[PDB]
This record gives structure tokens, sequence and C-alpha cells, in this order.
């Protein structure tokens, strides 16, 4: 009754740990039975992990969008509310990723329209943090800093946040930075960020050491950033990135706009492209 | 106000005994303690943190079982503590010998809580300076109660008294879930002991109790090292 | 704030028990100090020695006492509360093997005086005997133990103790020698309780004013040592 | 002055501790219970229920007895736990002796005896503790007695004590038909009474804590409203509070 | 009644009846004497089976106190002396003949207090009713610093020879195994003879025994 | 007569701030290190409208802090500010600015301008030294 | 000072808290007791029940034995334990001695048991003060008034509580031989004296009637009206 | 509703946090979630910490 579900797991699992477009998308549907057939949070997760790759390694926006809204129509006609929700976060997050400003804005606003009543508040946070994204992305300072400003308050009464914290000092340091009136707070909330982000997850640790470099060059302090790229910390991250933004800094500090050009050149590989 | 802060047979004109709210103003400030009532298990840890490592950390052991199935911690004094622990088991196996059954842990706090309202009746006595946390496992339950100095015995499903136990309790509100699970009560345990441990916990500068369906065990050293590590 | 220091049975605002430590301050007050190390198989009390005149008889001024025939004893403070509380100690340990057919272990001596010291300062019919107790002795499968009690009934073992006038400074010269993690043989830690002493009294003192008692696992009796072997120990401390 | 000792005497005549024994009841949880034609209950509010209580209880505020005992407690825990292990070592002595359940008001003299004696002599805090028995008997039927602190009784059809127990009676008394209430007019009135005293804008069943006693089948029924049937009676009031102010 | 103990070459082997009789009929065939008191010491009862029981409870209960107020695994002479002490408070009024035995930090251990309240330590000892038998077997067969296995047997016959040559001691057999590694509650050991087939059926079947009145009360 | 001098003197306070004839444009600071301790009636919106809380600093408050004080000192020469910051303590500015202060005093007494992890280790531990001295049996 | 000590004279010779004691009756309740030819009546003031108190158990008036009624002014608790100790030790009279209690033996009981109640600290003293009524074995009426003190004294007609000032002098006004001449009488001059301080009338008082070993009958709130009405009418008919 | 028990003054200076709150977001309009946040925000009152010390009472 159950070694038939048994093959199929074990095909499925070999599936995800290879994990190809077409045998992911077939593992989706192809836990048909599964998923109501196991509990939410073990179906939940795998789901979101097959998702999480999907987006990841097959980044064909069209499939995979069509992947979510197939899977949201999935637990609406299977009553999953609360996985509804993470796969319309998850949604959101790509959106974002592949800039979908108004779709994401929109369809985050009606989730967290429906959400404020639910109790789920990490979920809740993860929305509001993207929802601050999108406006900064789409140049609304003052109303992406309210959106973080709730997703803070929400977040003081979160349930441990291993990574959600780091992500919102993150954001609040950009923030902070897009509102370009003060620094050494920017500086603070991106130190934060950085050493939440220590031993978690590490692209997003080298872009918020890039981003708290920035603000030390923002600052009109070189010297700080010399200091800071030999700290205890960075040689762990240290690369072509911290070097660049030393680079920078010296540009800065020698005041030669030439040096500057040079150091612009430089990035266009490096750090540029990153807004 | 200060002419009936002296007795604890006179009533203040508005509350209530202020030598009972003492003896608790003493048990806040003992040694930090957290209990954790899992879904399959209980856990409870406390710091054993003490100046001048010549001190033998084995010699006294703050968490003690009280039967094959019951175990406790406190918070404040020491000496009160282990006056208490001897009263418990002389309780329990009082229960024991007459029911030839082992002691319910409901039955055992309200009794502890007896004995030690006890010394709140009349003066010249003063209150036990240490509240108790009473760990249990019966009927496929987990049990968890806090007995106190005034008597007062309740149950929680995750509390920590002692030394900065007011951020415990937010940290604990903060992280307890109804579905936790034993291993991960005990790493909520051991981090709530790290978030005001200031110092650096080792393996022995805790010590932490567990019961379960198994009876209760206080955790060896080399399985604390390893939850340390685990939890890093 | 104040004006709770009256009774032992009086719980002070933040719920301190002034008189408790109003003993632990008498426990300086018999002007001595005293010292307890350990070794592997060996643990060595040492005790100052104060003589007002020659008057005295000196053979009755031991400040270390042996509570059975295999666990000594050291203490200070008021001398009738350390007379009287090793009475008691000898009263437990005796009502003990008459109970239980076999030696009192050190840690269960001390568990069960401290309780007593603890009943006394629970309830206010009692001076809660304002002496300061170390405790000395070899158990089969952990060795020789030190274990120190106090008037509040507060017992704990220790790989090295101290107590009298000069508490902290000992203390802190017993934890910067066990920094070190030396085996701590006999005669090694019978000459760091002489040198803590010496040192933390900066008087390099004759052979005739320090008792000490030691007990090790080959001599479970708990042996005080005499003048020839303590004017051995010291005076090769001195050459040494 | 004379705030000493309880076996003291102003040069008015009045008991100064005792008087705060009674004034110290304002400070404990607010409980009720009304006697209805053919039933009576206990309804108790839960004070302290923070976020992390097991709730590993039958009932806090509510202590029963015997078959045919039970009471609402008010004072502080220690008294309540003594005075509850009193109150069934009393009633049981009673049933051993005269093989027959005790009577509802000489259980509740022997209670008010001691602690009388409590306060009568021997230097003794008086047991801050108010308490709401309530019964059965064959004598009178269904009987409900409020206890006191000082020592005293008295039996009532209505009365609630606890955190602002004066203007819960107040309007109690204002609103209470004797002899023609049945036990869900009565759970309607207890509710009613609990949401203007209690400082909640919609109290929540959890705060709530009632047991009904009710004779039937020759045989005397103790129970607990179960978090269910606890739940539809707040939420059957909450309607009914709806449309009286969609009517007003 | 037949309790007998011997000392084998590293631990302790009990060996006890189940047979119980009030006056001269007996009241049970699969009585439980070996008691438990300690999870490293063992005692077996006999005389008066409540004041045995109320006995070994009571010494169980202080001696798990004593244990884990020391922490240690209790020792046999402690025991033994709590025992012989409340005995002897009663001097002789407590029909109970015990005989305890035990593995300690010193090594086995093996004593027998008769009813009065004397005791003293034996390699091999047994006690009751039957123990003419078992002693019989103590000298006739038993050899000392002898293995775990041939301890067995030796208990075993032993016991048997007890039941054979009792009447108050048999249809059941259990084995306690004391050792520093090694506890074996063998309960039963070996039944030594089971109930003989029953030929008839007496033929107990409905409608064979009238009743005066009814009445039903429903429950749950 | 002093007590109730006083009290009249809080009295007179609380008429002017919210009584009778108002004030225009007169805004009222008040700090305290005991807000509990105060009148309530001096404790309501329409006389204290905002009771804002001043606490110990956390986390990035104390980085923050360390960071405006450091500013005019002299170059730390790589000292794990950071860290300083991250170890959990209870202080207050004022014992940030202390340190800082001693650090400073430390490199005066061994005469060396840039302070570092030594001098200002010392100073740490000194600031905060809040010795237990306290019989364990309260423990 | 002298005051906050049961046993320590005054240097003016008082035991002060037993004045204090005594005093506190004086916050109770009226309560005035008549004795007649062949009748004892109790007059006291009924507190009026707001809207749920059960009247069944505000007993003021209770009787020790079967030949003997006391009302009390004071702490009702205290009124209760005294209650129970005297009809107990009315009890245990009658098994020593097989014969009804005199009222003189339970009033020095009674009296002897305050006293022993004030005369050593940690023993707070009965702060009430009970009217002992009852007939002898030849059917004498007499009547016993219990101090707080721990004294007793036989009165005629004495009333306690607050306000006995004034029904004091209302008997030494009023009482007279022909006054208790009849049970009507000695009615009259009750509910008189009672109307004096609670003029209310109708509810708020309590009556009760021990005929020569009747086992007194409460007057019940049914004659109550009746009885008043007769007053009022007597009252009107004088005047 | 969510004002059990609060004085008129401590009305006003909801209102006044409400506004502020709009304020704050260089807003000119209040919504129902600012008069929600400036209720919690004006009755927030220091309670027992210590839950042991509250359950003396039954």
């Amino acid at each position: 009754v159950q070694v038939k579900e048994q093959s199929i797991l074990e095909l499925g699992s070999l599936l995800a740990k290879t994990g190809q477009a077409a045998e992911l998308g077939g593992l989706l549907k192809y836990v048909r039975p599964f998923l109501n057939s196991i509990s939410k949070a073990k179906a939940a997760r795998l789901v979101r992990s097959l998702l999480d790759l999907f987006l990841d390694m097959e980044a064909a926006t069209g499939q995979e969008v069509e992947l979510c809204l197939e899977c949201i129509e999935w637990a609406k006609s299977e009553k999953r509310t609360f996985l509804r929700q993470a796969l319309e976060a998850r949604l959101v997050s790509l959106y974002f990723d592949t800039k979908r400003y108004q779709e994401a804005l929109h369809l985050g606003s009606q989730l967290l329209r429906e959400l404020k009543k639910m109790d789920d508040k990490a979920l809740l946070v993860e929305v509001q943090l993207l929802e601050s994204k999108t406006y900064h992305a789409l140049s609304n300072l003052p109303k992406a800093r309210a959106a973080l400003t709730s997703a803070r308050t929400t977040a003081n009464a979160i349930y441990c946040p291993p990574k959600l914290q780091a992500t919102l000092d993150m954001q609040s340091g950009i923030i902070h930075a897009a509102e370009e009136k003060d620094w050494k707070t920017a500086y603070s909330y991106f130190y934060e960020a950085f050493e939440g982000y220590d031993s978690i997850d590490s692209p997003k640790a080298i872009t918020s050491l890039k981003y708290m470099l920035l603000c030390k060059i923002m600052l009109n302090t070189p010297e700080d950033v010399q200091a800071l790229v030999s700290g205890k910390l960075a040689l762990r991250y240290a690369g072509r990135q911290t070097e660049a933004l030393k680079c920078v800094a010296q540009a800065s500090k020698n005041r030669s706009l030439a040096d500057f050009e040079k150091a612009l050149t430089d990035y266009r590989a490096e750090l540029r492209d990153d807004p | 106000e200060r002419g009936y802060s002296f007795s604890l047979t006179t009533f203040s004109p508005s509350g209530k005994l202020v030598q009972i709210e003492y003896a608790l103003a003493a048990v806040a400030g003992g040694a930090p303690s957290v209990g954790i009532k899992a879904a399959n298990g209980v856990v409870l840890a406390t710091e054993k943190k003490q100046k001048s490592i010549l001190y033998d950390e084995r010699s006294v052991h703050k968490v003690e079982p009280i039967t094959k199935h019951i175990g406790l911690v406190y918070s404040g004094m020491g000496p009160d503590y282990r006056v208490l622990v001897h009263r418990a088991r002389k309780l329990a196996q009082q229960y024991y010998l007459v029911y030839q059954e082992p002691i319910p842990t409901a039955q055992l706090v309200q009794r502890v809580a007896s004995v030690m309202q006890e010394y709140t009746q009349s003066g010249g006595v003063r209150p036990f300076g240490v509240s108790l946390l009473i760990c249990g496992w019966n009927e496929g339950r987990p049990y968890l109660f806090q007995s106190d100095p005034s008597g007062a015995y309740f149950a929680w499903k995750a509390t920590a008294m002692g030394k900065n136990y007011v951020n415990g309790k937010t940290f604990l509100e903060k992280r307890y879930n109804e579905d936790l699970e034993l291993e991960d009560a005990i790493h909520t345990a051991i981090l709530t002991l790290k978030e005001s441990f200031e110092g650096q916990m080792t393996e022995d500068n805790i010590e932490v109790g567990i019961c379960n369906e198994a009876g209760f065990r206080r955790l060896t050293p080399t399985e604390v090292k390893d939850y340390l590590a685990a939890i890093a | 704030s104040a004006g709770f220091d009256r009774h032992i049975t009086i719980f002070s605002p933040e719920g301190r028990l002034y008189q408790v430590e109003y003993a632990f301050k008498a426990i300086n007050q018999g002007g001595l100090t005293s010292v307890a190390v350990r070794g592997k198989d060996c643990a060595v009390i040492v005790t100052q020695k104060k003589v007002p005149d020659k008057l005295l008889d000196s053979s009755t001024v031991t400040h270390l006492f042996k509570i059975t025939e295999n666990i000594g004893c050291v203490m200070t403070g008021m001398t009738a509360d350390s007379r009287s509380q090793v009475q008691r100690a000898r009263y437990e340990a005796a009502n003990w093997k008459y109970k239980y057919g076999y030696e009192i272990p050190v840690d269960m001596l001390c568990k069960r005086i401290a309780d007593i010291s603890q009943v006394y300062t629970q309830n206010a019919e009692m001076r809660p005997l304002g002496c300061c107790m170390i405790l000395i002795g070899i158990d089969e499968e952990q060795g020789p133990q030190v274990y120190k009690c106090d008037p509040a009934g507060y017992y704990c073992g220790f790989k090295a103790t101290a107590a009298g006038v000069k508490q902290t400074e000992s203390t802190s010269f017993l934890e910067k020698k066990v920094k070190k993690k030396f085996d701590w043989t006999f005669e090694q830690t019978v000459e760091t309780a002489i040198t803590c002493l010496s040192t933390v009294l900066s008087i390099d003192f004759k052979p005739s004013e320090i008792e000490v008692g030691v007990v090790t696992v080959e001599n479970p009796k708990f042996r005080i040592l005499t003048e020839a072997e303590i004017d051995a120990h010291l005076v090769a401390l001195a050459e040494r | 002055r004379y705030d000493s000792r309880t076996t003291i005497f102003s040069p008015e005549g009045r008991l100064y501790q005792v008087e705060y024994a009674m004034e110290a009841i304002g400070h404990a949880g607010t409980c009720l219970g009304i006697l209805a034609n053919d039933g009576v209950l206990l309804a108790a509010e839960r004070r302290n229920i923070h976020k992390l209580l097991d709730e590993v209880f039958f009932s806090e505020k509510i202590y029963k007895l015997n078959e045919d005992m039970a009471c609402s407690v008010a004072g502080i825990t220690s008294d309540a736990n003594v005075l509850t292990n009193e109150l069934r070592l009393i009633a049981q002595r009673y049933l051993l002796q005269y093989q027959e359940p005790i009577p509802c008001e000489q259980l509740v003299t022997a209670l008010c005896d001691i602690k009388q004696a409590y306060t009568q002599f021997g230097g003794k805090r008086p047991f801050g503790v108010s308490l709401l028995y309530i019964g059965w008997d064959k004598h009178y039927g269904f009987q409900l007695y409020q206890s006191d602190p000082s020592g005293n009784y008295g039996g009532w059809k209505a009365t609630c004590i606890g955190n602002n127990s004066a203007a819960a009676v107040s309007m109690l008394k204002q609103d209470y038909k004797e002899g023609e209430m049945t036990l869900k007019s009565a759970l309607a009135l207890a509710i009613k009474v609990l949401n203007k005293t209690m400082d909640v804008s919609k109290l929540s069943a959890e705060k709530v804590e009632i047991a009904t006693l009710t004779r039937e089948n020759g045989k005397t029924v103790i129970r607990v409203l179960k978090q269910k049937e606890v739940e539809q009676l707040i939420k059957k009031h909450e309607e009914e509070e709806a449309k009286a102010e969609r009517e007003k | 009644t037949t309790i007998a103990g011997v000392v084998y070459k590293d631990g302790i082997v009990l060996g006890a009846d189940t047979r119980a009789t009030e006056g001269m009929v007996v009241a049970d065939k699969n009585c439980s004497k070996i008691h438990f008191i300690s999870p490293n010491i063992y005692c077996c009862g006999a005389g008066t089976a409540a004041d045995t029981d109320m006995t070994t409870q009571l010494i169980s209960s202080n001696l798990e106190l004593h244990s884990l107020s020391t922490g240690r695994l209790p020792r046999v002479v402690t025991a033994n002396r709590m025992l012989k002490q409340m005995l002897f408070r009663y001097q002789g009024y407590i029909g109970a003949a015990l005989v305890l035995g035990g593995v300690d930090v010193t090594g086995p251990h093996l004593y027998s207090i008769y009813p009065h309240g004397s005791t003293d330590k034996l390699p091999y000892v047994t006690m009751g009713s039957g123990s003419l038998a078992a002693m019989a077997v103590f000298e006739d067969k038993f050899r000392p610093d002898m293995e775990e296995e041939e301890a067995k047997n030796l208990v075993s016959e032993a016991i048997a020879a007890g039941i054979f040559n009792d009447l108050g001691s048999g249809s059941n057999i259990d084995l306690c195994v004391i050792s520093k590694n090694k506890l074996d509650f063998l309960r039963p050991y070996t039944v030594p003879n089971k109930k003989g087939t029953r030929l008839g059926r007496y033929r107990c079947e409905k409608g064979t025994t009238a009743v005066l009145t009814e009445k039903i009360t429903p429950l749950e | 007569g002093a007590d109730r001098e006083v009290q009249r003197i809080l009295l007179e306070l609380l008429n002017q701030m919210d009584g009778f004839d108002q004030n225009v444009n007169v805004k009222v600071i008040m700090a305290t290190n005991r807000a509990d301790t105060l009148d309530p009636a001096l404790l309501r919106p329409g006389r204290l409208d905002r009771k804002i809380e001043f606490p110990l600093p956390d986390r990035r408050q104390k980085r923050l802090i360390f960071s405006t004080i450091t500013s005019k000192m002299n170059l730390s020469e790589e000292v794990d500010l950071e860290d300083y910051v991250a170890r959990p303590d209870k202080i207050s500015g004022a014992d940030i600015n202390s340190i800082c202060q001693e650090s400073g005093m430390l490199a005066v007494r061994e005469n060396r301008y840039i302070v570092l992890a030594k001098d200002f280790e010392k100073a740490y531990k000194t600031v905060i030294k809040k010795d237990e001295q306290e019989h364990e049996f309260y423990k | 000072s002298y005051d906050r000590a049961i046993t320590v004279f005054s240097p003016d010779g008082h035991l002060f808290q037993v004045e204090y004691a005594q005093e506190a009756v004086k916050k109770g309740s009226t309560a005035v007791g008549v004795r007649g030819r062949d009748i004892v009546v109790l007059g006291v003031e009924k507190k009026s029940v707001a809207k749920l108190q059960d009247e069944r158990t505000v007993r003021k008036i209770c009787a020790l034995d079967d030949n003997v009624c006391m009302a009390f002014a004071g702490l009702t608790a205290d009124a209760r334990i005294v209650i129970n100790r005297a009809r107990v030790e009315c009890q245990s009279h009658r098994l020593t001695v097989e014969d009804p209690v005199t009222v003189e033996y339970i009033t020095r009981y009674i009296a002897s048991l305050k006293q022993r109640y004030t005369q050593s600290n940690g023993r707070r003293p009965f702060g009430i003060s009970a009217l002992i009524v009852g007939f002898d074995f030849d059917g004498t009426p007499r009547l016993y008034q219990t101090d707080p003190s721990g004294t007793y004294h036989a009165w005629k007609a004495n009333a306690i509580g607050r306000g006995a000032k004034s029904v004091r002098e209302f008997l030494e006004k009023n009482y007279t031989d022909e006054a208790i001449e009849t049970d009507d009488l000695t009615i009259k001059l009750v509910i008189k004296a009672l109307l004096e301080v609670v003029q209310s009338g109708g509810k708020n008082i309590e009556l009760a009637v021990m005929r020569r070993d009747q086992s007194l009958k409460i007057l019940n709130p049914e004659e109550i009206e009746k009885y008043v009405a007769e007053i009022e009418k007597e009252k009107e008919e004088n005047e | 509703e969510l004002m059990p028990g609060a004085s008129g003054a401590e009305v006003k200076g909801v209102c006044t946090e409400a506004g502020m709150y709009a304020l704050r977001e260089r807003r000119v309009h209040v919504t129902q979630e600012d008069f929600e946040m400036a209720v919690a925000k004006v009755m927030q009152k220091d309670s027992e910490k210590n839950m042991s010390i509250k359950k003396l009472w039954k």
C-alpha cells in the first residue's frame, strides 16, 4: 500500500539530487499523491527546494513562473494556505530578481493584505522586506522606508531569524544610504548585516561587506577602509571585491579623478553592474 | 510600609506579606536557570560558573533527580536548595511507600509547595530563598512546574528565572513553539543560557538535565560538550 | 535600604541576608589564616600559629583536628565555635558509621554538616556558628578530596582553598599556581602551601609557627605532620 | 500604632489586621456564582495566563472538594491550597463519621471556625482567602455560600469576589430576578457580568473559568465548561450583545 | 518457604520459591520472593509475607534516598546495617527471615538475617522451612570460586532439592544474578512442575444458574 | 511641613504645565533616572506627552557610541573595536566614554600616543570591574 | 504604650485591651432581652439584607440548649465560636449531671471561657457580649448579660450593642411590675424598646419568646406584622 | 474599545500620537493602523515582569 510510494520517493529524491529542469517540473506534479499523503512541512520544504534550484540553475522565467501559479492553484484546490503564502513569497522574490516591478509590488500588496490577519510573522517579515526592496528599486524611497520600518516593527516579535535579521539590517542600511543623509547609521547597519551573514551565507555576506566599505568611502575616510580590509573577518572574504573597493578608496583619498576613472574601468567587470 | 516588612505574620495595610516578596527578590538574584518542555520530553539547565577554578565543579550538582523520572533545578540560595531536595526526596519516597507506585509529579509539586509554604506560616523562620523547577514525565505527558518560596506552584511550557530572567523569558517566548523536539529544546535552552551567560560557556560551566519517557537523567559532561559544539 | 541586619531570619530588600555576611566577616575575626592544597594522591593542610606568650601549652593550641581515623579537619574563626563544630562533626561522623556501617565520605560529611548549619541559619533559634571548615580525606574510585564548609551551610569541593584574614590574596596565589597545570606531588603540594602562607604573610616563618596535616592514599590515616617532618619539609623548601 | 499582631484591639475596636486581610481580596482574581432555579454555577477570572502556562490542571480558581462540594478560591496561593486541603479533610471526615455527604452549611461553618481560630489567637496571620462554596444538599437543594477571611460567611444567590467586585456585585443585584433563572440565563448573566467587570473589550474563554453544579437522576454532577462549550457560550453572548447594540 | 544464597567467582546468585501458604492450605503458587531494593543489591524474604514485603520496601526506599544523596551505588554493609537495626528495633515481633546479597566496590557480599535480628557474612547460606535440604545440597555439591553457568545450575538443583524435599516451596523458580556489569533477573528461571492437564470439561454453559432480580446501570 | 512644601512645588508644577491658563509654545523637557517614582498626574498626556526611554546601548548602539567617541581619538592601530562592542556587557554610554578616556590615560602613562589592545584592554577591565565579592551562598 | 498589651496594667490600673474589646461591642447591633412572669423575649435589630443574602444563615439569636437562649453583639465569628463551645459544654454538663443546664451554669461557663481567653498574650479576647436567657428546673425567669471582660451579671431587661444606652434608659423609664403581667405586655415593651432605636419597624427586627419549657419558637415573619399591627394599634390608642 | 479605562487626556494623546505617526511619513491622512499604533504607544505601561510575584494571588 506504500511500497509503490517508496519507489516514487526514491525516484524523486534521486531526481532532486540530480536536479534538471524537465525532471524537476516532472517531480512537482509527480508528488501529486505524495503531497497529500505526507505532512505539510516536509512537502513545503521539498517543493521550495525544488523551486530554489529551479530558479537558481534553469533560469527560464516563463516555465518557473507558470510553475508557481500551477502550485498556487494546486494549494488552492488542496487548501494549503501556509504553503500558498510561502510560494507567493518565493514568487515575489523571483519577480524582484527578474525585476517585475509591478507584478511583484501588487501581488505582494495582495499577499500582505491577507497576511496581516495570519499568525505567521517570519513570512510576514519576508513579505514586508521584499515589498521594501521593490519600493526602493522603484525610487519610492519614503514608502520603502515606511515598509522597512513596518518590517522591523514586526520582526521585533520575530522567532529566531538566522538570516532574516541579517537581511533586515542589510536592507535598512540600503535605505539609510539611499536617504543620503546619514552614513554612520548606515555603517553600523552594514556592519551588523555582515557580521550576521558570517558563516551563514557567502554571496550576501560579500555584498554586505562591499556596501559597508562603500559607506566608509562615503564618509571620506579611506584610512578606515585600508584598516578594515585587513580586519580579521575580511580575510576569509578577501578577494577582487575588497581590492577594488580599496583601490577606489585610494583614488578618492588622492582625489585623482583619473585614478577614479581607471578604478571604474576596473569596476566594469567587478562593481559597476551592482546597483 | 517599613514597619510591616519585618515579619511574616503581619499583613501590610495595602498588599500582602513583604518578606515573601523579599525572598522572591533573593530568588531573582540567583544563578540563571531555564527549563523547556518539548513534545516528547523536558530539559532544564543552569550555569555553574564560579571564580577560582580551584573549585571542584563535580563536587556539587545543581540538577538532581528526585526519583527515576523526576528532576529539579533551582535559582537562588544553595543550602536552601539542598534542604528542599532532601525534603522532596523524603516526601516522594513516603508517597512511594504508601502507594507502591512512582509518584506523579503534580502531587510531588503540590507536596513540596506545601512543605515550603510551611516555613512561611509563622515568624522566627525565614521562607526559603529558592524557587524550584520541576521536570517530570508521566501518563505519556511531559510536565514542567515551578515551585515558589511563597508555596505557590504553577505550570510552565518553558520558563527561566534567576539573574536576567526577563530577557531569558522574552527570548523563550520569541523562540518556543508547541511542536518543539527534545534536541531542539536542548538547543533553545543552551541558547537561552548563552544570551546572558557572560563568559563563553564551557562543558562544565553549565549544567543541564533531561527527562523523557526513559526517566530523568542529568547530561554527562561529554554530551554537554557535544551539544555546545553543535550550537557553537 | 538598611536596618534589616538584626535577625538571622529576616530578609532584607533585594533579598540579602545581612547577618550571614556578618558571620562570614566574623570568620576573619580570629586573625589567623589557613590554606589547603590537594595533589594527585595527597591533600596538605597548613595553618598559622600566633602565641602571645611562652606561658601557654603549645601542644593543646593546635588549630587542625581529626574527625575520624582517616578524616582530618582544619578550621578558623572563633575558637569556641571551632571546637563546637568539630565536636558536632565528630558526632555526625560517628552516627553515620553507626547507622551505615562504613566511613563517612568527605563530601557527605560536608553536606550533612552544611545542612546542619543551614538549619541553624534558617531558624532564629541559633547563632550560625561563625567558623569556616576545611575537610580532607581519601575515597576509593575518586581519590583525595578537599571540601570547605561555611556558616551559611554552603559547601564545595576545592582543588585548593584558603581562609582567614588573607582569604582573597591566598586564593589569587592559589589560582596563579593551579593555572600552570603541574602534577603537585606530595612534597610539592606541601611546599606550595608553605610558600603561599609565607608570601601572603610576607614573614618567611620559623618552622615552629605552622601546624600541618596530610592524608595520602598510602597513609589513609590523617597524619598530623610532626615537628621533625615539618622541619624537614619547610627547611628543605628553604634550601630548595 | 495598632497594626501589630492580629491579637490586638484598636481603641475604636477595629481589628486592623483582619481589615487588611479583607481588603487584600480586592487584589485577587474576580470570581462569582449565582443561584438558578434548577442549577448553580461558579464563574471565575484567569487573571494570569501570560503565554506559556501549560494549563495542566482541571481548574485553578475553582477547586472541587467532594462528590457534592465545590468552591472557588480568592487569596494567597499558599493559604488557598491549605484551605482547600482542610476542606477536603473536614468534608471526608464528616462522611466517614456520619456516612452522609456533609451539609454545605456545616462544612462552611467548619471552615469559618478554622479561619476564626487562625485570627482569634496564636499570633498567626489570618488566612487571606475568600471562598465561594457551591454545592447541593437535600436540606435546602442548591445553596451558594460566600466565605470571608475574617471567618464570617453568608448565604447568597448572587455574589462576586475579587478585583472590581463592588461594581460587579452592584450591577449583578441590579440585574437579578430571583427565582426565575435557569442554567442558560444564569450563564448569560455571568458572562455579561464578566464582560462588565474585566479589563477587556472582548474576554477570551481562556480567561474565563466556569464550573456548573446540577442535580439530576438522583446524583449531583459537577462539571467545568469545556473549551468548546465555553467558547460556544461566549460566542452566543457575543452575538447577543451584537443583537442588543444593533437593536439599539 | 525456601531462600538460598551463594557467592560465585564474580557475583551473587539468588534462588527463591513461589508457593505461599496460610495455615496448612497454600494461598498462591507463583508469589515473587526476590525483592527489588537497588539496581545493585537484592534481597529474599521468608516468614510473615506482609512483614517481608513492607520491610523490603522500607529499606529499599531508605537506601534509594541514601544512594541519591550520595550519588554512588549503595554498598551491602550499609543496607544490612540499616536492615538489622530496624529488625532488632522490633525484637522478633516481626517474623521476617531475610537473606541479603549484593555487589559493591569491595566485591560481592551475602548476609543472612534471621527473624530475631542476627546476621552473618557467608559465602553460601540458605534459610526457610526447607533450609535443611538446601543447605544439605550446599554442603554436597557447592564449589567456591565457581563459574557463572555452573553457578546457575548449582542454585537450580539446590532449589529443586528444596522443592522436592519440602511442601512449602515450588511451582516456579526465579533467579537473580549480580555482577559488576550484569544484573540478570530470571523470573521464572525454570518451572519445575506445571499443573496437569484437565481431562474432563465440567460443562459450564449458559442458563445453568437462576437469578432473583435484574438491574442495569450504563456507564461511559 | 517640608514634605508638604515639596508636594506643593510639584502641584504648582502640574498646575503650571496643564492648568487653567494654558501655555503656548512652551515645551518642557524633564529628565529622571527613576520614572516609576514620578507622580501619575505628571505622567499623563497633556503634561508629559512623550515619556522617552533611554536604555543602555544595545550592540549597534554600542558600536555607534564607540565610533563617535573614538573619532577625535588617535588611531587604535587595528584594535577590535567591533569585538569590544560585541562583548555582551550592560554598560551605558557613560561607561563607553569612560573606557575610551581611561585608554587615553593609560596611553599617556605609558607614553605612547596611539592606543592598542593592551592599554585599551586594561582600561576596559578597569572600567567595568563589577567584582562580585559576593558570598556564593547567595548564588 | 500600655494599650497594645492584653496582660499589662496601665499606671492608672486598667487593662486597656479588655476595655477596647468591650467597646468593640458598641459597634455591633442593638439586642435587647426582657424576662417576664412566664416568658423571656429577645429583640434584636436585623440588618436589612440588600438583595441576595440568605436570611436563614444570618442567625443573630441562637439557643444554647432547649432551656436557654442567647443573642449576641460583636463579631459574628467570635459569636459562632462561643455558641459552639457553650452548647458543647451544655451537652457535656448534661453528660456529667443528667439534668438540664441552669442559666447560671451556662452563663458562668461563658464568662469563664471569655476570661481565660483574655488573660494571656497570643489570645485575643472574645469581643462579643451575649444576653443569656432561659428558665431553670423550677421555671424561674432569669436573664444574664456576659461582658467581653469575662464577667457576667443578672439583668431583668438589658440591651447591648449600638444605642444600648438609649434602650437602657427607655427600659428604666418603662419597666414596671404590671408591664410583665401578661405575655402581650412584655412583647409590647420589647417591641417598643426595639423601635426606640430601629424606628423603621416592620422588618429589621427579630423576636423570640420562651415560655415555661415550650422549646422556644422564634416569632415568624407573619405575626411580626401582626404584632406590629398590635403595637401600632396600642400606639394610636394611647395617642 | 481599544482603550479600557483610559482617561480623556490619554484619548487626546492618542489622537496626537496618531497625528505624529502621519507626520513622520510626511502625509496628511491618518489611517486606522495609525490609531492602533498610537493607542499601543500611549497606553504602554510597565507590568509586573516577575510572573512568580504576579502569581502570589489566585
